[PDB]
RNA sequence: UACGGUGCUGAAGCAACAAAUGCCCUGCUUCCAGGAAAAGCCUCUAAGCAUCAGGUAACAUCAAAUCGUACCCCAAACCG
RNA sequence: CGAAGGUGUGCUGUGAGGCAUGCUGGAGGUAUCAGAAGUGCGAAUGCUGACAUAAGUAACGAUAAAGCGGGUGAAAAGCCCGCUCGCCGGAAGACCAAGGGUUCCUGUCCAACGUUAAUCGGGGCAGGGUGAGUCGACCCCUAAGGCGAGGCCGAAAGGCGUAGUCGAUGGGAAACAGGUUAAUAUUCCUGUACUUGGUGUUACUGCGAAGGGGGGACGGAGAAGGCUAUGUUGGCCGGGCG
RNA sequence: AGGACCGAACCGACUAAUGUUGAAAAAUUAGCGGAUGACUUGUGGCUGGGGGUGAAAGGCCAAUCAAACCGGGAGAUAGCU
RNA sequence: UAAGGUGAUAUGAACCGUUAUAACCGGCGAUUUCCGAAUGGGGAAACCCAGUGUGUUUCGACACACUAUCAUUAACUGAAUCCAUAGGUUAAUGAGGCGAACCGGGGGAACUGAAACAUCUAAGUACCCCGAGGAAAAGAAAUCAACCGAGAUUCCCCCAGUAGCGGCGAGCGAACGGGGAGCAGCCCAGAGCCUGAAUCAGUGUGUGUGUUAGUGGAAGCGUCUGGAAAGGCGCGCGAUACAGGGUGACAGCCCCGUACACAAAAAUGCACAUGCUGUGAGCUCGAUGAGUAGGGCGGGACACGUGGUAUCCUGUCUGAAUAUGGGGGGACCAUCCUCCAAGGCUAAAUACUCCUGACUGACCGAUAGUGAACCAGUACCGUGAGGGAAAGGCGAAAAGAAC
């Protein structure tokens, strides 16, 4: 094992996932193409966060 | 002088296209053996 | 009904920023990069959501990719569109 | 398909020999004519094309045992 | 797995100078390991962006192999090998004819 | 005035004549060799329904998506 | 303390060859006796790669020719600018179609490319550029023809074909002037428009289809007549006084 | 009206010259023949190799034709080099 | 499993991690655009255009699910036509297409040899098509044998270039019988009794053994030359491990490993104490398969070319007996022997290798070995099917040459 996301197990995740994707995807991405230097590492962070979330939802619907 | 190919895409994709060849059992070994050799174009369509 | 927020991922870099663009910007419009599928309806919701502005009208135009690339190892660029977002009044940006 | 429809005979390649014994290839059809037959069960007439082999297996055999064993086959009448 | 780890006192038994001791800097995956002291090479560098911007000859630690280096003996000054002498997750590493956890 | 290219202002801006192989003209005439189809469009009913659906006019409002769009263009970008 | 290879020297055997060493070379080689061979090359108008020869010779691709000044540069006959010259001008002008696919524009560079030099280029390398309700495609329809459920026919593959469904080279709705970029225009902007649907409102009302009808809807030659694009000239206006 | 005439575009190819390691794997230059027809041209489609198509030449069927091109039988066979 | 990582060229930025939780490997999942059997329709592959329903609506529209064709079954309808049938519609279940070889079947050459060529041969080969499987086909005697007998099929070794067949030319070429490898037999035409009765399938957590992750794993120093010991010289130690590959030159003791011992959440393959379910044990007899055996005509296969020609198969025309019966024993007749035709199923010994793991080579070493050691079916050529290359080496370490 290497992680858990016992965090996202939990309830509402759905307004988590808009949060992940609009406006941080969106400002990652628009702040990046304007030049941006802490981003290179937070564009792949937001992304693999968006897949966890959709995995989750996946696995249960409820949230 | 006028030359032999004279080129449409058209008649090119009517005659020696992967719908072509997919509507003739024939032309289905066309693109098998041509998948068999390995080509990356197995149609001159792409 | 409004095109859905997870659809409205449509916008991809701010500005192809260059000085045409800026131009526009001068005049009226603000020129996007916007990512193939995008409609222009879709680029219309997606503008007047993530910024604050009202959108008179879009002009899209496929931009083909260039080669670029050496005869040893050749290569293609990705294709992309290019939004014209015209805001003609109402602007803030 | 030149095929029997109740006995299943069919086109039988072979050798047109000759007096020199030349083998030049020829083919062998089988004697098939469309007739109707009524079936007095169904009350209704069948069309089959058969050979005469065919109308001799049906007048020996009775045509309902024969239509079973088509439908058996699956061959449609 | 690693007989040589991140940060260990190893002396080399093979090439450049054998009796030279000092800790080792990185462990990189080629089988090659970087320590202090150890390979220095001068390089000569061109002026170039971000590091090294003033250029010139500068000393630094090329890599020696792994099978090259062996670790110093805390107890004893040589070299001694190292083994891995645990049944269950920690596989401890024990200095070999000692018998000392490392 | 970097002589590329920009910022301001601007007179007269009419008449006659000659005009196509272009328009009227899918017209007119003449001739045998007797010169596509279907949809759009208009109209009439059938089944069906009945202050309905539906039609027609006005008025308002919204939509008109997607792809191509550079360049060569009887040729240094097509075929040779 | 120098293995195979390469290159010399000496010695040696009838020979094929061998032995030793100098030089280079920088990891191998294999006494002796047996065994097995992809076991020996100078030729096959032999195959592949390298390099000569002719020879620094022919040629440098329509006999539409250029001269000079200035700029740039390490270098200018060929780049830029200027002034004269010549060439085409029912094109060697401009625009669509097909076809190609960034060759477009800007900066930079001159190794290969350009039959020369090249500062230049369609070359390299980066960065920009293609904006549509009215233009095409898409779409609605169909022609030749293609595919064709069922079907018929054929030893299997398959051939043909009804309903149908595709298929333009044809028939279907609609926008023009002026301005703009280094590169896009009937697309951006400015001005003045047009078309087809949806929804709602109001008024009135019998509406309604793989059905019927009309229309779409069509040849060749020829002869006017009217007119316009367009030209010439006059007037007008601005400048000239050679 | 004209398978009328003269003659551009257009289509063809009669003579000569140059070329023949060409500018070109049949062109260029001077002249030539048809040019309202049995014309020419664009865009699709159809006919497939002992087959097609042919105002007929063994012409044409991708610079290939008394039988195209591609792979297979195939290392055919070769009393010959 | 781990102290390092973010695949490579390919470095750098920005970060992630401490064996307790980063990466990495294994198993199991989720997602999985479009094209392609492509499957809602169409099409010039990766595109265009729909319908139906459910939600939501911002009324502009947005999502999701389904909608191909055929076979089978079931239902509900339903013509000419009167009962019905054809037909329609719906639901379910399957199939489709691809793949290197092996296997079975449908069709089937020619070059060639005969020193020509036509019978013959090549050869039922190449090729096309259809179909199935991990193997397939075959298979349980109307078989051989020779008065003795054996006992299904397949495969190997002889028999044996034998008997024969043959323009008696070229050539083709068995069988009997023996040695082995393997080796279980059945079932339905049919009632009663017994009734998971013995089996065979399906389905099974329990058991072992494997596979797909891994873990431990011995023992070397001093000196010399040298850039660097792994070489030398000396003295040791290990060895069920001196297989191999790296390490600055040749290492059993430097490092991966090696013999050897151990491990598997989870998913699977085999044998299963094996539970359950269903088909169906054995007993008496009546028969044991009719357009069939056979025949005539024309062909094909048998080693057998129609010959004295048995035997098998059928395109055409006929046609029995029926266990009092019928077939075979190489024209045919009698006797004797042997077997039951006109219905099926069946493992093993056998063939092959797309693919995977381990090991080996008197195999190759960059004009070789794959066409391809290499970003190769690529560049390139051709409208197309198709053809199809050249191209490895600095160094130990880039210490890749600051000035």
């Amino acid at each position: 094992m290497k992680a858990k996301e016992l965090r996202e197990k939990s309830v509402e995740e759905l307004n988590t996932e808009l949060l992940n994707l609009l406006r941080e995807q969106f400002n990652l991405r628009m702040q990046a193409a304007s030049g941006q230097l802490q981003q290179s590492h937070l564009l792949k962070q937001v992304r693999r966060d968006v897949a966890r979330v959709k995995t989750l939802l996946n696995e249960k619907a409820g949230a | 002088m006028k030359r032999t190919f004279q080129p449409s895409v058209l008649k090119r994709n009517r005659s020696h296209g992967f719908r072509a060849r997919m509507a003739t059992k024939n032309g289905r070994q066309v693109l098998a053996r041509r998948r068999a050799k390995g080509r990356a174009r197995l149609t001159v369509s792409k | 009904m409004i095109r859905e927020e997870r659809l409205l991922k449509v916008l991809r870099a701010p500005h192809v920023s260059e000085k045409a663009s800026t131009a526009m910007e001068k005049s009226n419009t603000i020129v996007l990069k916007v990512a193939k599928d995008a409609t222009k309806a879709e680029i219309k919701a997606a503008v007047q959501k993530l910024f604050e502005v009202e959108v008179e009208v879009v002009n899209t135009l496929v931009v083909k990719g260039k080669v670029k690339r050496h005869g040893q190892r050749i290569g293609r660029r990705s294709d992309w569109k290019k939004a014209y977002v015209t805001l003609k009044e109402g602007q803030n940006l | 398909s030149r095929v029997c429809q109740v006995t299943g005979k069919r086109p039988v390649t072979g050798n047109n020999r000759s007096h020199a014994l030349n083998a030049t290839k020829r083919r062998f059809l089988p004697n098939l004519h469309s007739h109707r037959f009524w079936v007095e069960s169904e009350k209704r007439f069948v069309t089959l094309r058969v050979s005469a082999k065919g109308m001799r297996v049906i007048d020996k055999k009775g045509i309902d045992t024969v239509l079973a064993e088509l439908r058996a086959r699956g061959e449609k009448y | 797995a690693a007989k040589i780890r991140r940060d260990d006192e190893v002396i080399v038994l093979t090439g450049k100078d054998k009796g030279k001791r000092g800790k080792v800097k990185n462990v990189l995956s080629s089988g090659k390991v970087i320590v202090e002291g150890i390979n220095l090479v001068k390089k000569h560098q061109k002026p170039v962006p971000a590091l090294n911007q003033p250029g010139g000859i500068v000393e630094k630690e090329a890599a020696i192999q792994v099978s090259n280096v062996a670790i110093f003996n805390a107890a004893t000054g040589k070299a001694d090998r190292v083994g891995f002498r645990f049944e269950d997750g920690k596989k401890v590493r024990f200095f070999k004819s000692n018998s000392e956890t490392i």
